[PDB]
């Protein structure tokens, strides 16, 4: 039974890319419009880093102790390798998207049930010639919506 | 008479050039005098950094005083409650927080 | 047809706010509105505002010659709504 | 009067030097005056970065006013709707996007 | 029996995050308000470093030997990997904390019996695919109160 | 049967270099003119990376989140190792190409049935002394035509 | 009148200083005039890189005009066929290619 | 039997830290005043580096051979890991020393019988949460006295 | 007449320009004279770094002499016990230590 | 039988150095004048790199793709380790050549039958004290004549 | 009349400013004239690097002409052989090789 509060092994872990027009965050749970990418070999999602700004002051009572805060957080880079599939429309659209090069939204789903949506642009398309596989990585732009926001 | 309670970031610079009446001999013995009573008047270079939402307030304060009105200010840890006026300030509005660089010149009453 | 949006704009302390500017940024092309089109409206001294809004989706912008534009929300006008105040649409269920 | 709605990049500069009437006396006691009534007039350093396609458009607009006409421009987040002129714009066309580095001088009506 | 003077294998080592208002340093031994985090895969605590300043001066007797003093001691960065639990409230609060981004205080408890309190802000959030784990990294700010300060 | 929609091991993976005059992009499926290279030990194809440019703005209604766009995409570097074949005319032509140094076009064929065409100039020639192999690396120039552009 | 069909490397710089009749008063009211008709005249900074074989050809072409003859030139992608003259150019001969750095001042017929 | 001129396995290798007032170099052989640290897991003593100053000259007979001399020798950094044990006064005093931050002297003893004495200030305190251990390293200042100076 | 026993950080700079009477003729034959009896007077550039606690003490001592009184000071290892005066000093205040960067100009009695 | 077009294991791979006066490239196949180096442990020949120069232009019709050409190709560095031998005249000549330090020509011969000639100057002389070996490396200068030019 | 045969290191620079008679009228109409007949005279910046053995030879040759004699020199790959004079040169002697920096100003007969 797919539900949170218990760990999941992560077998399915499907990946979809948006094709239509509208708000991706309006309802990510419906796959009416998004296209699935088939037989991914592996996937490393992006990590939401931050950046530290200095805060230490002269007249502050506590000296000899550095002080700093956070600001201007940025999303990470997603990477995934699939089987090189020049027939299916998935990677055809992926490569056309890269060649034309615009920001697009995509999503990852868990056996858990919860859904994650990112948006960004692709910056690499690799290849291997031993069990042919295609590796592609994208960089995110703007605010992503994690699954925890949806869970509320 | 207002005051200045905003915090000052590390690296604020202090300069001091006392006024003397140099007059030279052939070699050495150059006579010197202390000039006026208040010879040296320290000059401070103060850097601040505030989140954008606050910045306008500080600006208005520096607008209210202009470059002709004095205000009390306490240098960090320094034993003196000096009176200082400012006539040069700039800021860098980057994305979230803006940093100001200003000069503060000491003046007697 | 354009719904009549009329009302009085007040701050949190129950007094009118002056020097305002309400903008409606279009997000989707409609039968009579192009995307990326804005329309300004400066209210009176008492905060009274009255505009005619064509049906579609807009994003409200409150430029008070001050703080940056504020995402007070997005407003959708279907062909069933009735004339009313601006705050009703922003508070309406979407 | 036209308006300037082009969006500006981080790192914009603002400079302000008030015009004051300063005279220094014997041991300090410098008389200070505000000079003109609207002494303070900010000067901005504004950089844009736009793709070449609309680059011409900027030049056209910046050509229309020359250096003798004033246009209204609201600075970012600032509580003022001011009028400002520019006369020293320059561009760095490289491959796809050109960056503009101009200076905007505030001027009274 | 939990008490010092004998080494501890370190089995339990619970992790808590403060939730209420007051002084976390007043009585960290009371878990009345703090929220526990569940099933931490791994943990690496912060590192209390310092900085070196030059003390050698031109006029000296002992020459040809460097002399540096200590100044500006700073806390390190804490990291912990836990099981991805999108349903539990603790990590929902954790991600809300990361999104909104203020300094918060937290603590770690040992089976020895004493606790350790830190304060800082979270700067990194990571994820995985197989046996999904979430990796959270935080950076401290200000002086911490170690276990030894309570031990006396 | 060579046909997409089923992944391929990629055993054959022949390599060809153009020798004639005309448009290599016109019809790479015809091997009337191009010369084959024999006994390729291993091969690594190019990497179509891009570049990131700043897109953050002052008056944006969303802050504390970086935004970067994509521009100036570039091809990567291809590398392959051959059995040292001084007698064969292919290696003689390859070394003459290195010495005289002009941009030349080449392709790689797959057992799937489709081909990939690049163009560039060679930059490195290496060797080994135990079972002698020659390692040759080239850098591409200009836009390449992927296999996807032919399948449509 | 000849032309200039050589290609230009990225990094070309454009400067523009339109001529106005500034005159300063107490509190602004700085009256402004457009001065001449075609006040502004763009100045271009152009960088090229050619192999040494045709460096002599380019140098001879630039020498033939000297610093007194105008020639047509089309700035990249810009909607104008301006006439420009040059009086400063330098070349960095290194081993195989030589890069020319030149300045191009716009002038009306 | 503890005596030099034959190698020693190095089983004991005790570590002591000064507590009283006086000259540490006066007589380190007596442990009448210093406190011992208990159950050190591993230890790496500092290394006495140097610094090279240029000596190449124009009119020297020898050319095409660089000439470099020695000047401004400095001590290294010592590090050691103990079993984390806040109960004992040893590491309590160690942490109080770190927090207050003053230069202090200490010694390392050997099964051979000779003792090495150093003086410096601590710069880090670490931890682990699997068989909990505390790692602490110091940087020396000024001249140390090696064991050879005592053997004469 | 007070003294100066504060420690000096490494990197002290020394400058010396002797005053000479130079006059050149057709082919050399340049007459040279020592000018004053004691012509060359070394000037030192000295930097210190002290914790904030006695920064006030150093500032007070430097203030007492102003820019006219001289004070004895022994340069490091140097064979002379000279008397010196200073007229410029600055400080980079941080939250732990402050560093002074002054110049000491040698004068005779 | 030594002949190209077939791969060769590379057992002999002798190394010779010039001693006489003349043109090394006139006829490298004759070993009348060159001296062999005996019992080389291993060898790594230099690799012929190049330099990439920018070619992109403003009015170039194809944008969004970098354009780079090739220029200023350079030879690599050769290295080889042999058995350290202070007796044989070859190593004596090698060290005299290093000490005097002039450009000299040398060659490597393969079991296939073709020879490769380089010219350069030596820049290192290594040693080891476990089965004594001497490691020596040279840097080339000027054009080397590859083995693929004699075959034509 | 001697000649020059020392080879030149990469990075040599060449500059050319043609003397013209520019006069600007009301609205453009800028009258331009070539000034002198052979107005364009290039100036080269040349760097060499030689071992110390022939440093004396090069220095003696450069001394013989002083700064008042012209010598023929053929710039690399350029067509016309020119005659040039120099008046400034400097050198760095490190350990084995001395590097020379000089400027060669082309002059007419």
């Amino acid at each position: 039974v797919p539900n949170p509060t218990m760990p999941v092994k992560g077998a399915g872990t499907t990946l979809w890319v948006y094709k239509g027009s509208g708000d991706p965050y309006a309802n990510p749970l419906s796959d009416v419009d998004w296209s699935r990418l088939a037989k991914v070999k592996d996937l490393t999602p992006g990590e939401l880093t931050a950046e530290s700004y200095d805060d230490s002051y002269l007249d502050d009572e506590d000296a000899d102790w550095t002080a700093t805060g956070q600001g201007q957080k940025s999303a990470g880079d997603t990477s995934f390798t699939l089987a090189w599939m020049p027939g299916e429309q998935g990677q055809q659209a992926l490569l056309a998207w890269f060649n034309e090069g615009d920001t697009r939204a995509y999503k990852i789903r868990f056996p858990n049930g919860t859904v994650d949506v990112f948006r960004g642009w692709v910056s690499s398309i690799g290849k291997a010639v031993t069990v042919i596989t295609r590796t592609v990585k994208v960089t995110n732009v703007g605010r992503p919506s994690m699954a925890e926001d949806r869970s509320t | 008479m207002k005051t200045f309670r905003w915090k000052v970031k590390p690296g604020m610079d202090v300069a001091s050039v006392p006024s003397v009446r140099k007059v030279r001999f052939g070699d050495g013995y150059s006579q010197r005098a202390p000039a006026g009573l208040n010879a040296n008047l320290k000059t401070y270079s103060v850097t601040l950094s505030v989140p954008r939402e606050e910045a306008t307030v500080l600006e208005s304060f520096l607008e209210e005083h202009g470059g002709w009105k004095s205000f009390l200010w306490t240098p960090p840890y320094e034993w003196r409650q000096i009176k200082v006026t400012c006539a040069k300030w700039s800021s860098r509005v980057s994305m979230l927080r803006v940093e100001f660089s200003a000069e503060f010149e000491q003046v007697v009453n | 047809m354009a719904v009549k949006i009329s009302g009085v704009l007040k701050d949190g302390t129950g007094k009118p706010v002056q020097n305002c500017t309400i903008q409606l940024k279009a997000r989707r092309n409609s039968t009579t509105v192009v995307v990326n089109t804005v329309g300004s409206e400066n209210p009176d001294e008492a905060g009274r505002y009255s505009m005619d809004v064509e049906y579609g989706q807009y994003s409200v912008i409150l430029q008070v010659d001050g703080f940056p534009p504020s995402h007070a929300g997005t407003i959708t006008v279907y062909e069933d709504s009735q004339p009313g105040t601006l705050n009703d649409f922003l508070c309406a269920m979407t």
